[PDB]
RNA sequence: AACGCCUCUAAGGUCGUAUCCGUGCUGGACUGCAAUGAUAAAUAAGGGGCAAUUUGCAUUGUAUGGCUUCUAAACCAUUUAAAGUUUAUAAUUUACUUUAUAAACGACAAUGGAUGUGAUGCCAAUGUAAUUUGUAACAUAGUAAAUUGGGAGGAUCUUCGAUCACCUGAUGCCGCGCUAGUUACAUAUAAAAGCAUUAUUUAAUACAAUGACAAAGCCUAGAAUCAAUUGUAAACGACUUUU
RNA sequence: UUUAUCAUAAAAUAUAACUUAUAGUUUAUGCAUUUUAACACAGAAUAAAUGUUAUUAAUUUGAUA
């Protein structure tokens, strides 16, 4: 579409880590932004998983004790572990700062339309970019499951059902690159074609 | 004003963009009547030179355009066009100037070799 | 990065916006006043990493956080 | 052991971010885990350390001792013919859109991407160059085969 | 999915008014089952539990008018059928539609 | 393993609590979300949807100086900062599977981009902008489109989700309009004297979006609540019920 | 410094013989050949690379003013 840059940014969240796409997320959702991050159960948290379970769990224990409904709602998906994130680091008690988190939309399991919609990745954030070897990280895919999220399965048997049309539109589309390397044969004698093209590129003929 | 419906008019170096390399005018006469003295609006008298005079609104008494003009702009764009076909055509030498500047990917407003 | 943003100092910026009067003629080349505009100037540089500041003719009213202003490409060096 | 790019006297390497951007130097020896030395005589840059992070490394060794003085360096550069199999580098040519599609000034541009619907309108119209099961014929092929006889024949038309 | 016939005991979980009405539920969305609905209507509906669906629940009046209050009017219930290969959850649910089952 | 040896540990796998987390159970993004049923009065006229709407007025949103556009077709299928990825090839094989052999790339210049990853547009002008410009000659290429029945096809809090895209039976004949190149020719338009022109940057064209009127056929003919009753309910409301 | 010239050193690795080792190779357990990134300071010769002294070519080098 057409905005600030598009009227979304779609990014994959899988392999990066955490925080760092968050505090980057969170600055770019300040500047008139529109995210819509996908696959979080995928992100990537460091630390191994007995350090990020007792901290979870720490955070759960913090609730309200005259009544503990009103007291901080835990919630337990991997794409509200995310957006928990995206309010520190936002100011959401202002009315600036919560048009701001009505841009972001965050998902978990690819979905409807932000399937075919491409989709990217931020190199800052990156886990293979920034941490170590030897040093152990987690997944939020099993940190929300073992804190109680309902629909890990749900959306592995959703994931294969996308993974498995994909290879339908793959074969759709890698035989038509050949069609086209076929098309391109017969242009060669088109007038004077692709010599003002080539003669800048030529790298790729 | 042939090529590109521009007549021979007159801008500051501001509010414009010179490109990377020329265009060959070797021997152009360049003919220097066209001063920027001589092209003053003409004028508004306040009314009419008779002096102390009377006027309704709406005048329409300074955009002809001028008719010597016009043989100064068939001068030059004659002999404009015979130059401008013989060079070899580059980016912007003869059907090329005459599309409207937004431009492109991988490229620049920043740091550009211009 | 700071090259970057040092192209566009001296640039009139403008923030345009609309409101929903006219209230006025089209007194000079056709006005239809729908739209507003508050002209400005780039002034220096900002960031270590391009940003910048701009002193405009007013002051920009702080519910334009996040909405576009125009950088004008004039008043040009070349 | 796959062979991969080595830190060894001299392997020809290539350095990005740091003032030697764009120089193709030659390691002589190695001070550290994180730097090295670097001689590179024809591409002028003299002997300088420098930080292993900012020089990424090519396919090409070539053989000195590492005690080696400039000159020999020099010798041996030549000699091993770097200058002429560099410059067709499989990917060396994709070097070059630093000096073609870098700032391809705009005494370039229009001519380059106005040829690109040139292109185009000559490659949508070959599409439908179909076999895939239709290919016979397909139906309204009875008024499209005197349009498909303008591929086979040719003449004149169908059929 | 209903079936295109329902009691009027059991029609009037729809209103809470009926002596006032005038008894126009199911009324139109029941003649589904005969028009053509053979490519159209309802054997695509069916289709959909097939393939998409993974819990096939059946709804169920009660005739309370055997029982004999003051009430006359109806309860429904979703009632989940659980036996395997939810094609057989389809067929077995498209045998009792309309039709009583007992304790 | 380090540490030629031992070793529950460094990497890796395990056993495992009245704890913790979840189910089961009670409340329900007060007023979240999905599915569904009906969809008014009248039946003279009206009222209410269908609806892009066809028919104008007239506005907003916009590409805003013809288009500072974008596309809503992909880059692994447990993972690993050397880590390997592709590519053919031969066998294997649902599968780019598996295996072998050989390549390329040497974590560069480059790749963070224009492979504009079914290959974007930056326009049919054969004078292109704040309008459209005509006709022959020659060469290759040679599209885009419009009417009829069966199937397989598609659901993650949806930008329009009982429809839907392809595909066969088959109706039929655009033979309406393709385009690229070379050369010729036919006109029209366009100039806002400003010569240091900008301003509350109009706005179109077009796209899309309603809005309201006289304009345009189709379709449509239900309920809720109160009052009375109940007593599965009750401070009152509310809930369960009944004509 | 560096490039460069000098004279000797004394030679610590690189071009430059042929071992053996190693597997993959052939032919009848060995050879025959193939990669030695096993690679015998294993040798000659070269780099007089390295070592010593001395001088410098647009006399070469930065910083500090």
């Amino acid at each position: 579409m057409t905005g600030l840059t598009n009227r979304t940014v779609v990014i994959d969240g899988r392999g990066h880590l955490l925080g760092r796409l968050a505090s980057v997320v969170a600055k770019y959702l300040l500047q008139g932004g529109k995210v819509a991050v996908v696959r979080c159960e995928e992100l990537n948290l460091s630390g191994h998983f007995y350090r990020n379970k007792i901290k979870f769990l720490a955070y759960l224990r913090k609730r309200c004790n005259v009544n503990p409904a009103r007291g901080p709602f835990h919630f337990r998906a991997p794409s509200r572990i995310f957006y928990k994130a995206v309010r520190g680091m936002i100011p959401h008690k202002t009315k600036r700062g919560q048009a701001a988190l009505a841009r972001l939309r965050v998902f978990d399991g690819i979905p409807s339309p932000y399937d075919k919609r491409r989709r990217v990745v931020v190199p800052i954030a990156m886990r293979v970019l920034t941490l170590r070897s030897d040093r152990k990280y987690c997944q939020v895919g099993r940190l929300s499951h073992e804190v109680g999220w309902h629909y890990q399965d749900v959306i592995k048997s959703l994931e294969r059902k996308r993974k498995a049309k994909l290879r339908v539109t793959l074969k759709h589309n890698r035989e038509l690159k050949k069609l086209t390397v076929k098309a391109r044969e017969n242009i060669a004698k088109a007038a004077e074609p692709f010599n003002k093209i080539i003669k800048s590129y030529g790298y790729e003929v | 004003f042939a090529l590109n419906s521009c007549p021979l008019r007159r801008v500051s170096q501001r509010y414009v963009i010179g490109t990377s390399s020329k265009v060959d005018l070797g021997a152009f006469k360049v003919p220097e009547h066209l001063n920027d003295a001589y092209f003053r609006r003409l004028k508004a008298k306040k009314d009419k030179k008779t002096g102390e005079a009377d006027i309704f609104a709406a005048k329409k008494e300074r955009f002809v355009p001028n008719e010597q003009r016009k043989k100064d702009q068939k001068e030059v764009d004659a002999a404009l066009l015979k130059v401008i076909k013989a060079h070899p055509e580059g980016k912007f030498f003869a059907k090329y100037l005459q599309n409207m500047f937004a431009l492109h990917s991988s490229q620049y407003p920043h740091r550009m070799r211009f | 990065r700071k090259e970057h943003g040092s192209f566009y100092v001296g640039k009139r910026c403008v923030y345009v916006y609309k409101a929903e009067t006219k209230k006025c003629v089209p007194q000079h080349p056709e006005r239809k006043t729908r739209v507003r505009a508050v002209w400005g100037k780039v002034t220096r540089i900002h960031g270590n990493t391009g940003a910048v500041r701009a002193r405009f003719n007013r002051n920009l009213p702080g519910h334009a956080m996040g909405h576009r202003i125009r950088i004008m490409l004039y008043p040009s060096r070349i | 052991m796959p062979f991969e790019r080595f830190v060894q006297t001299g392997r020809i390497a290539k350095a990005s971010a740091g003032p030697l951007k764009g120089r193709l130097v030659a390691i002589v020896d190695v001070i550290d885990q994180n730097r090295v030395l670097v001689d590179g005589p024809l591409t002028g840059v003299p002997r300088q350390e420098y930080r292993l992070n900012n020089l990424h490394l090519t396919k090409y060794r070539i053989k000195f001792p590492y005690t080696a003085p400039t000159r020999i360096v020099r010798k041996a550069w030549t000699e091993s013919d770097l200058k002429a199999q560099w410059k067709v580098s499989p990917w060396s040519v994709k070097a070059q859109n630093i000096c073609k599609r870098s700032s391809l000034n705009d005494f370039d541009r229009f001519k380059l991407r106005y040829a690109k619907r040139q292109r185009n309108k000559l490659l949508t119209i070959a599409f439908n160059t179909l076999k895939k099961r239709t290919k016979a014929d397909g139906t309204p092929r009875v008024l499209k085969k005197d349009r498909r006889e303008r591929l086979r024949a040719e003449k004149a038309k169908g059929g | 999915v209903w079936a295109q016939h329902l009691s009027e005991e059991c029609r009037r979980r729809f209103y809470k008014n009926w002596y006032k009405s005038k008894k126009k539920a199911f009324t139109k969305a029941s003649k589904k089952w005969t028009d053509d609905l053979g490519k159209k209507s309802i054997e695509n509906d069916f289709r959909k539990m097939l393939r998409y669906c993974k819990v096939i629940r059946v709804i169920a009046h009660s005739q309370i008018r055997l029982i004999k209050q003051r009430q006359k009017k109806a309860h429904v219930m979703e009632i989940q059928l659980n036996g395997g290969s939810i094609e057989d959850k389809v067929k077995w649910a498209r045998e009792h539609l309309e039709k009583p089952i007992q304790v």
